[PDB]
């Protein structure tokens, strides 16, 4: 009980993305009553968000701190056995954690009579198969049970009915990583770092077009300007900064207009994003936002289980409209259709994966509407990314007129004479892009 | 028992723990749209259509699978709820095939009713639908994949009730479907053709095979004589299709309607029912007096005989050798009636009207042939009969009452009570007690086994030297349980076992008209149909016993000599063999 | 690498299911072991496994077809996986996939005729700090360009 | 009357000369499909779908228009007849929009029922449809010519029983369409918005202008108070939508249902009806004693008011100066109730539920406003009420009985007979006789005039010095004839003339639920609806006369002083102006 009070006073809140305090979660698991007096502890290591890999890093760097928190939680809530769910496609992490548990049970930490006490705790490693939808917080329960990875409605919440109908505590690994400091040094150390709403530090895995890539231990509330410029080293090759995507495909995109915004739980959800898995991807001017919106929507489209009709059907209806915009066949009036689809899917999804599916489109429509209008109306791609919308034009002052691109053209759209610049028929070629790559002088440009 | 107090929309009331808000709203005069929810069968929360706003909640919650807690505040008609329901319906309707004029279910489809109620004005969302695959290869069950909405009711009906489990879910996303294993058809998997999945589908992707064209072609042949026979349970549920109230018998109107289609002869199956009762009593006595293979089990319903031939073959010796009443009547009309009236047996067609879809498979069996000729040629269900009435278009509400045709139209109460569960047992016990000890039994006291519904145990002392032990079971799970109990050696002292596949008897068969969850949550349909059958039984003022029928005694004293005679063994008996399963 | 057992033998799967029957929720574990050993999961082996486990084939077929990592068809000798994560996407892995399609002479998700080359669009291997990323069996390559794809492919 | 002998399917009958096969089959328990058949209205033989084979003929014949002959042989269920029927059905269905999910008719469409009955499995004929354009510009009626099947029922209804003739046919082949005159809109031509063509359509190409969204927005506004007004004839035919037998009063259930929808106040129109009766009686006395314009004509129903403003502007002097009862109630609520309850006249919304579709235009008129405010804001029909109840989804069959609110909820049978034909004059005569002589009358015998049916004449002796002549007429042709004879000068002796647009009164209005020909042939619906209204009149045990209502007595004692006071003339009286016609 004192451990629960200390954790609650520490202000520790789950960094998985939902922002629920772990103290309340532990209390609601402790006060529950089971039929046979058996309680469990289960843990999530199934990272699925692209561009984020701290969950495997903490296992492959220090699994002892991971497994000590296991016994801390088990003693706090009275659970006698625990489970771990780690992806099998990370052989080094699995081998390191199994060697760690073997050493711990050899020393006598795990098993019976832990440190000559009355608490006995045992661990069994469950080998997941690496499914994003299985990373969901009831789909993991079903996967461990041996059924399909289809999520269950809540309530009954997993704090009251978990493994085999018994109360169980569920938290991510990097949240457990900070409890040794809480126990050894006190709650005030965690309370002294960060803002009032959120305390402590957080792991950020950054990537994209950035000079230096990797992981950062940033204090709670650090602004994005400090992360991108002071630590990240700035935009490489002197390109123009457009935005940084936070929270992965389930999060959002922050442009330069809010670069000074404090990063926290409340500010992000007020800005249309959230923490997600903790991954940040910074991008420069060469990007077309329609294409990345389509990609972030396709990622969730390919991972939908198909149980509830919204996340199964509406995601594909949204993918089709973005595909037709990208192909240049789109017409006017698609903006309000996207708005209606997003608001409909947002409020009527059983699973949390389908709730945040239209979130990147919502973030992009509110900030970069001019790109959508240019794609729909002007039929022009500013970044030269949309294959069917850009035009290949040669530079007559630089082009030698050798004719190499003419022979490499598969649709027979390039014509001209020797020593003279050629001509490109846009309506003939399918804009494959082989002519620009086959040019040795680089005289072909995309408009 | 913990008592939970709660308020719904401003009405406070007491429930046991675990009561969903939907039940409380329905029993307190509030209705909420529903597609995937069935009582004690399907509570998964998959359709996402009964969303109800809850104060203080993040988003709309599903009502059907929401346990209620103390002191909540609920609103059901905020504009957000209506907009969400309309958007969800327009999303579900974007993949459905929308040819309602050419859809077999049509007038009683749940999706059409919900689309009409909520007012779906326009469909904005177009695209490409999931592929179409019509499985028009089986004998009794047909699937159209373009009409499925993935509500998953059929899976739970086939897995939890029938305990057969030949249906599952494959894939993820738009590639997800409901399918049998091996990517095969139902005719290649161990299905038993019960038909429950057909009557428990909410849109009409599952249908029965249509043999109406064969009947129409058979009638149009001037050189063929056509004889139709009627089941005892079809007249306890047919009126429901013509607007008649719940549980009304339409015997006279049925006879008039059948006579108006053009059938040459119209007969009732109760003659074969009484014949079967006499033969089964005779084998009872023969096996008891000679120490045969016991306990005896019936051979009436094709569903569980296919279940035996597929799953449990070592019990084929335990089976009775007598044919089903339909086959008995068909063979008797093919031989004795043909000899009497000088009509060529190969120039006759016999059609039966039964509430089953497995009878279509029973007709296809080659072993049920007499002198190289099939007993019954064409079999149809009750729904096809009603559709034939509507297409011939005779006003079923104003027919005058009529009677069946002699001599095969005579009926007795012991042969009428077959439809509900426990009727065959009652009739057999009555006849055997009257024959052996002159004991006048009228009703049988049934003891229900604690914890299990569907299994009935009793013990009737027919003679001081012979107490007849009785077992009755209906439903796939109950059949499986009693088979496990028999194979474990716990059924050594039993004498009779009756097994029906469909739950509640043939009054709840797969050929009966489909009733949605609306009327299904109001009145117990099996109980009321059994009540109608028993009420018709209690008003038979001519004869209430099987051996007292003049027609059967005349037949036995003119043609069949004595029960279990060599002629009876040659004509009315058949053998069974095991069948391969591919699951 | 251990040799894959031919699918005609039904005794190894019987031993595996007998050894691992008592573990709750052992369906996925047995499926992973059979996938690793035999190489793939044909319908006959699935039926056999459901036969010893005393479970209808509906659950086994659903759980094996639910995960894209359980193969229903035989695979090639070498598996090619292009990281399609966000970090690899922003750097231009689409051109890498196009070059792989052009050179390999096969589409994404198809098995080559010779049974030597196989391509798959894996979402993330986890080494998303060295985009673009390619995986060939147990080897991982990072920071790749279009021109290096044929050179790396020529090594195998 | 010559007697003709004929046989239908071998059944002989003596009949009056000129009966059809379809009628005989109907009265002899045989039904034949019809689409373009209306009794006494449409006998055109155009749908070409009631074909019945006749022996010896070259081809098939249509039964609805075929006079029976001596000694003919009739066949109905031959395969050729069925084949021709299905070919015709799939041919007609080849142009219709098959979006049954998004139709307002949906459940009760003729084409859907026939397609389901005949079992059209597939549509082999593909091509292009006819041009679609929705005339969603008129005030009350909307045409959807994409669903039209060209049965010509609307044209015959508008020409024969309404004598308006604002519809015709144009074009040849696929381009043939039924349209108004000169390619205009129904708001631009001489239509009176009666709404009979809407309830006489078989497929649903004609609909009403839905105003449910305005009501839904008005309910959810926290700054507005919503008051609903209930018609007297909306409780005589609503039960059709909820499975009730006809002739049933649903007053308590309807009141409870309206209270559950969230309406702030619920009131009845009967108060305005009593006020109108008093004002008309006072005006009659004033015009009789001061040599006013005679005869005096009541002016409650908007239909023939539009008719007379459009067609007969010469006799507009004769109209009464009082408003319709619902306008009286609305103005009273907007002025006196607003003053009493400290509620701003612009901060309340009043909605009326009336079975008429001409009140949508009646409320919209700019002249019927008091103190710069609209008397009635929104008007919805009975069908829209049923649709709203279904959308809110409250169980209407289990609702208890509740009372109306004070003081506009007090009712008298003089205002309940008001909805049915002849009730306005009944109440007026009762009140005037009681006021002028204390002469107690309860019913008036109306003379049936030879040659024209539906026009009524009576003469009751009010005083020994004054006998009053009365005329009652309903229907377009009856109003046409009576106005023509009035203009001719033959009605110099008449005192009262009461005219109703819709035949049968407001119990047969344009907003009542639609019934098919099947339910129409069994029972005359108007007669039994009026019988239900009269039975409700006989069940009112409090006050059977208008002037005995305590509410109106208190109103005149406190606010309105005396009848036809300057305040009453300023508030409850309006003038009428002629409208130009474009036909
Ligand atoms: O604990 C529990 C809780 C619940 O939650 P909430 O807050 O409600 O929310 P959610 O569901 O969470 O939301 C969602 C979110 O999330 C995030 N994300 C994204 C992406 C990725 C992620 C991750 N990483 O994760 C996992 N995954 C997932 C996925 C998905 C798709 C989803 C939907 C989900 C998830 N998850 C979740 C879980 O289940 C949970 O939440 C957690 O676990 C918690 O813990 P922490 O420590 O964190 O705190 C997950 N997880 C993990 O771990 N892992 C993984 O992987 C994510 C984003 O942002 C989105 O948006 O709370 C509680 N409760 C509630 N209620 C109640 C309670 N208790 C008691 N009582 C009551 N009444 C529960 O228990
Ligand atoms: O089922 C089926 Fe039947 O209804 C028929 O059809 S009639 Fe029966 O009682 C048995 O049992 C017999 O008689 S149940 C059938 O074979
Ligand atoms: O006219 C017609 Fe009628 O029947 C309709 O409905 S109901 Fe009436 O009493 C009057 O006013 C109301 O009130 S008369 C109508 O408007
Ligand atoms: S939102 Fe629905 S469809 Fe999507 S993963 Fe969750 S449960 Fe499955
Ligand atoms: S893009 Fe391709 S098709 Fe078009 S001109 Fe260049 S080489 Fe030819
Ligand atoms: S390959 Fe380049 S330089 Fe040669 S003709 Fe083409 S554009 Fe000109
Ligand atoms: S399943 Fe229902 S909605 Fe679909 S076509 Fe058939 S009747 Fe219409
Ligand atoms: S076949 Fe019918 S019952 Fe089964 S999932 Fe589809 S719609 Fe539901
Ligand atoms: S007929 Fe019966 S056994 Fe066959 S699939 Fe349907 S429910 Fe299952
Ligand atoms: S209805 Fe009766 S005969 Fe038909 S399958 Fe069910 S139990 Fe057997
Ligand atoms: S008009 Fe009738 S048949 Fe045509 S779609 Fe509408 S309801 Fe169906
Ligand atoms: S509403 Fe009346 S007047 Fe107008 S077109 Fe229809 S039937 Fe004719
Ligand atoms: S509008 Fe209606 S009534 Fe008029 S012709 Fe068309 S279908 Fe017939
Ligand atoms: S008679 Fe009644 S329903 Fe008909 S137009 Fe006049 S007010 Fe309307
Ligand atoms: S009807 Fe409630 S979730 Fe299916
Ligand atoms: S970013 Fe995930 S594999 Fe490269
Ligand atoms: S109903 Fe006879 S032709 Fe139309
Ligand atoms: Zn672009």
């Amino acid at each position: 009980v004192d451990v629960i009070n200390e954790v609650k006073a520490s202000g520790l809140r789950g960094r998985g993305g939902g922002g629920f305090p772990t103290g309340l979660k532990w209390q609601f698991a402790h006060d529950a009553v089971s039929e046979d007096g058996i309680k469990y502890v289960a843990c999530n290591a199934d990272e699925g968000d692209p561009g984020a890999f701290m969950d495997r890093s903490v296992l492959e760097g220090d699994p002892h701190a991971v497994i000590e928190a296991m016994a801390i939680a088990g003693y706090a809530v009275g659970a006698s056995k625990g489970y771990v769910y780690v992806r099998a496609e990370y052989p080094i992490a699995v081998n390191r954690l199994q060697i760690a548990i073997d050493q711990a049970k050899e020393y006598g930490i795990l098993g019976e009579n832990i440190f000559e006490t009355d608490f006995s705790f045992d661990l069994e490693i469950r080998l997941g198969a690496g499914a994003f939808v299985c990373g969901e917080e009831t789909a993991l329960m079903n996967s461990i049970e041996g059924k399909r990875g289809e999520p269950r409605p809540r309530p009954p919440f997993p704090a009251n009915k978990g493994l085999f109908g018994k109360p169980t505590v569920l938290n991510n690994v990097e949240t457990y990583a900070n409890i040794p400091k809480i126990i050894l040094n006190g709650a005030e150390w965690f309370a002294s770092v960060g803002t009032e709403k959120s305390k402590g530090t957080k792991v950020f895995a950054l990537g994209g077009k950035i000079n230096n890539t990797g992981l950062l231990e940033i204090p709670m509330g650090t602004t994005l300007r400090e992360i991108i410029y002071e630590i990240g080293g700035g935009i490489p090759n002197g390109k123009a900064f457009k935005a940084a995507q936070t929270g992965g495909p389930s999060g959002g995109c922050l442009p330069e207009s809010l670069l000074d915004t404090e990063i926290d739980y409340d500010n992000l959800i007020a800005a249309g994003s959230m923490m997600g898995s903790g991954g940040l991807i910074v991008m420069d001017e060469d990007n077309c936002m329609v294409d990345v919106a389509r990609f972030f929507l396709d990622f969730t489209q390919d991972e939908s289980c198909g149980k509830c009709p919204p996340c199964r059907i509406g995601t594909k209806r949204m993918l089709e409209i973005l595909e037709r915009i990208c192909d240049g066949k789109g017409v006017e009036g698609d903006i309000e259709r996207l708005e209606e689809l997003a608001v409909g899917i947002k409020s009527s999804a059983l699973c949390g994966l389908g709730q945040t599916a239209p979130n990147p489109v919502l973030s992009t429509i509110r900030f970069f509407r001019d790109e959508y209008e240019a794609h729909i109306r002007d039929k022009k791609c500013p970044a030269g990314v949309c294959k069917h919308l850009l035009d290949f034009k040669i530079n007559a002052d630089t082009c030698k007129g050798c004719g190499i691109c003419a022979k490499k053209c598969p649709a027979d759209a390039i014509s001209g004479e020797k020593k003279k610049p050629y001509n490109i028929d846009t309506s003939k070629c399918i804009k494959c892009g082989a002519c620009i790559e086959a040019c040795p002088f680089g005289s072909i440009s995309k408009a | 028992m913990k008592e939970i107090t709660f308020k719904i929309n401003g009405q406070e009331m007491i429930v046991p723990e675990g009561t969903t808000i939907l039940e409380a709203a329905r029993m307190n005069n509030i209705d909420i749209p529903t597609l995937c929810y069935l009582k004690d069968i399907n509570e998964i929360g998959a359709c996402r259509m009964c969303l109800v706003e809850i104060a203080g909640a993040r988003a709309l919650q599903a009502a059907c699978v929401y346990p209620v807690a103390n002191g909540i505040e609920v609103l059901t008609n905020s504009p957000k709820v209506r907009e969400a329901r309309r958007v969800n319906l327009e999303l579900i309707l974007s993949n459905h095939n929308r040819e309602c004029t050419t859809c077999i279910r049509s007038e009683n489809c749940e999706l059409q009713t919900l689309a009409t109620d909520l007012g779906v004005s326009d469909i904005p969302f177009e695209g490409e639908k999931s592929g179409k695959l019509i499985d028009d290869l089986s004998t009794s069950v047909v699937r159209d994949e373009s009409k499925c909405i993935l509500c998953k009711r059929c899976v739970s009906v086939c897995r939890d009730v029938q305990s057969v489990a030949v249906l599952g879910t494959v894939g993820r996303g738009f590639t997800s479907q409901v399918q049998p294993v091996f990517n095969k058809s139902l005719a290649d998997v161990g299905c038993i053709n019960c038909g429950q999945c057909i009557i428990n589908c909410p849109v009409g992707a599952l249908k029965e095979k249509s043999d109406i064209q064969r009947v129409w072609d058979a009638i149009a042949d001037p050189s063929k004589t056509v004889i139709v026979q009627t089941a005892p349970a079809v007249r306890a549920a047919l009126g429901e299709e013509f607007g008649y109230p719940m549980g009304t018998s339409v015997t006279g109107k049925m006879a008039a309607a059948l006579r108006r289609l053009g059938f040459d002869k119209v007969f009732d199956t109760d003659f074969g029912a009484d014949v079967c009762i006499m033969e089964e009593g005779t084998e009872l006595i023969g096996r008891v007096t000679n120490g045969g293979v016991l306990p005896m089990i019936t051979s009436c319903s094709p569903g569980w005989i296919k279940f035996i031939e597929t799953y449990y073959p070592e019990a084929i010796p335990h089976l009775s050798s007598c044919k089903s009443p339909q086959n008995i009547t068909g063979a008797l009309l093919k031989n004795h009636y043909a000899q009497t009236n000088n009509i060529d047996p190969k120039d006759m067609v016999v059609v039966s009207i039964m509430p089953c879809t497995a009878k279509k498979y029973e007709v296809q069996r080659e072993e049920l042939c007499t002198d190289g000729n099939a007993d019954v040629d064409i079999s149809i269900t009750t729904r096809e009969l009603a559709r034939m009435i509507k297409e011939a278009r005779i006003l079923f509400n104003k027919l005058p009452d009529e009677d069946f045709d002699d001599y095969y139209g005579e009926s007795t109460g012991a042969a009428v009570i077959f439809g509900a569960t426990g009727g065959v047992m009652e009739a057999a016990v009555r006849t055997v007690a009257d024959v052996l000890n002159k004991k006048d039994i009228q009703e049988i006291d049934y003891q229900i086994v604690r914890g299990v519904d569907g299994i009935k145990k009793a013990s009737v002392e027919v003679t001081p030297d012979l107490t007849v032990n009785l077992v009755v079971a209906h439903g796939g799970a109950n059949i499986r349980e009693v088979m496990e109990q028999l194979k474990a050696g716990e059924l050594a002292d039993t004498h009779f076992i009756e097994l029906m596949a469909c739950p509640g008897g043939c009054v709840n068969g797969g050929g009966q008209p489909i009733v949605s969850a609306k009327d299904k949550m109001d009145i117990d349909i099996r109980t009321e149909r059994a009540k109608a059958l028993y009420d018709e039984d209690a008003n038979v003022l001519t004869y209430r016993k099987s051996h007292q029928n003049p027609s059967v005694i005349r037949l036995y004293e003119e043609y069949l000599e004595e029960p279990n005679s060599p002629k009876a063994h040659h004509i009315l008996h058949t053998k069974y063999s095991a069948k391969p399963k591919l699951v | 690498m251990a040799e894959l057992i031919p699918v005609e033998n039904l005794d190894v799967v019987k031993a595996i299911v007998a050894e691992h029957r008592e573990v709750p929720g052992c369906l996925m574990q047995i499926l992973q072991e059979t996938q690793l050993k035999y190489g793939y999961l044909p319908l006959e082996l699935q039926g056999t496994i459901a036969d010893e486990l005393g479970i209808p084939l509906t659950e086994v077929y659903g759980v094996a077809t639910f995960y894209s990592q359980f193969t229903l068809k035989p695979k090639g000798k070498y598996k090619i996986g292009i990281c399609l994560g966000t970090a690899c996407y922003v750097r231009g892995s689409q051109a890498i996939i196009d070059k792989v399609n052009s050179v390999l002479g096969t589409q994404v998700g198809d098995t080559t005729e010779d049974g030597k080359w196989s391509v798959d669009a894996t979402r993330c291997v986890g080494a998303c700090g060295l985009a673009p990323v390619m995986m060939i069996n147990e080897e991982v390559f990072g920071r790749l360009t279009v021109d290096e794809i044929p050179g790396i492919l020529e090594k195998y």
